[PDB]
């Protein structure tokens, strides 16, 4: 599911900017 | 047509106010810019509470201002750590922001000045945390709490696009909660004051507009782009572009395709794939009627704009507060000290 492939990204947590 | 008469003369009118408050709003600002504030405070008026971030550049900590007992915000950025680090411009800059503009959704410097080695910036203390935090704890938000977010978002691009700043960088973690519900903007490092199109690979990766992963030139557009984003990630509870490595978003940001989930309604999907449009001379925000094909937009049917802008909405979520100078939608960090003692190019400061 997409939920599933978010948790599963590792990019749940706060981003930095490039 | 859509509008009866009364109708189409109301918006009209309501349009005709915004332009004559933005023709004040940008002259307002303009003075400020030309002629910016220095050196209204010092280090010695705040007591030390709380550090509530920390990074390569400096750290935020919570400060109580030791006559008024007002809570601040206290960011220090040590000189030399700056200048070593390519970001002399970018501080410089953001102070000049700052201290210029005035608007209910940005967070308002209060005091700035600089010491032997370091700078310092004192804004408002914005008690409720990022949206960033309270999007992960509840998951997603309803689309009627999510258009209340949207609809400052809009009206605070609305002002910032008239001053020909570009923000670049819209995303949850970015937003405070006041503690009133609304949203407080930070950050002014990567804005610019541009007309015309600028180049600089900058932003967040799932925030990216196709234009700036495309090393084009581009505009203002990219901020439009960026709400579509935004919105998405508000109502769904993930971004609509993601993958395990920055590459394989921007495959995906590029592509021209979006899915949504099937609880999206179809105003929302219809309102996010004209921001989410590839396609510059089709995104909104970018046509020929400008914010209003968003702000006219049937998901925002229901939006007050002027009650929005007046703050008389109440929200529909409003953080946990346990009185000034609570820090729980903060985390916790070492408590480093500030030791004192690089005048080149700070002269601005
Ligand atoms: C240490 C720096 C200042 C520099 C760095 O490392 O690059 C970063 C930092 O710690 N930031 C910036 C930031 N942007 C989004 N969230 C955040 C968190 C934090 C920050 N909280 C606030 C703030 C303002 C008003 N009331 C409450 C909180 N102002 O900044």
């Amino acid at each position: 599911t997409t939920y599933a492939d978010f948790i599963a990204s590792g990019r749940t947590g706060r981003r930095n900017a490039i | 047509g859509h509008m009866g008469n009364a109708a189409a003369a109301k918006k009209g009118s309501e349009q005709e106010s915004v332009k004559e408050f933005l023709a004040k709003a940008k002259e307002e600002f303009l003075k400020k810019w030309e002629s910016p504030s220095q050196n209204t405070a010092q280090l010695d008026h705040f007591d030390r509470i709380k550090t509530l971030g920390t990074g390569s550049f400096g750290r935020v900590m919570l400060v109580k201002h030791k006559e008024t007992g007002n809570h601040y915000a206290m960011k220090i950025l040590d000189k030399q750590k700056v200048v070593k680090l390519k970001q002399i411009e970018h501080t410089l800059n953001e102070k000049r922001i700052l201290q210029a503009v005035n608007f209910p959704f940005l967070v308002k410097l209060e005091f700035s000045f600089k010491d032997n080695s370091n700078l310092y910036m004192v804004m408002e203390y914005v008690p409720g945390g990022e949206m960033f935090s309270h999007l992960r704890r509840i998951g997603r938000f309803s689309e009627p709490h999510a258009r209340f977010y949207a609809a400052q978002i809009v009206l605070t691009f609305e002002y910032l696009h008239s001053l020909d700043l570009i923000y670049r960088d819209l995303k949850p973690e970015n937003l405070l909660i006041d503690q009133q519900g609304y949203i407080q903007v930070t950050d002014f490092g990567f804005a610019k004051r541009v007309k015309g199109r600028t180049w600089t690979l900058c932003g967040t990766p799932e925030y990216l507009a196709p234009e700036i992963i495309l090393s084009k030139g581009y505009n203002k557009a990219v901020d439009w782009w960026a709400l579509g984003v935004l919105i998405y990630e508000m109502a769904a509870g993930y971004p609509p572009f993601f993958a395990d490595q920055p590459i394989q978003i921007y495959e995906k940001i590029v592509s021209g395709k979006v899915r949504f989930p099937s609880h999206f309604s179809s105003d929302l999907k219809d309102l996010l794939r004209n921001l989410l449009q590839v396609d510059l001379t089709k995104r909104f925000g970018n046509l020929k009627n400008g914010v209003n094909d968003i702000k006219n937009h049937k998901w925002f049917a229901t939006t007050d704009w002027i009650a929005i802008y007046q703050r008389k909405v109440e929200a529909p979520f409003i953080p946990k507060f346990k009185g000034p100078g609570d820090t729980s939608n903060f985390d916790d960090y070492e408590e480093e000290e500030i030791r004192v003692s690089c005048g080149k190019e700070f002269t601005e400061f």
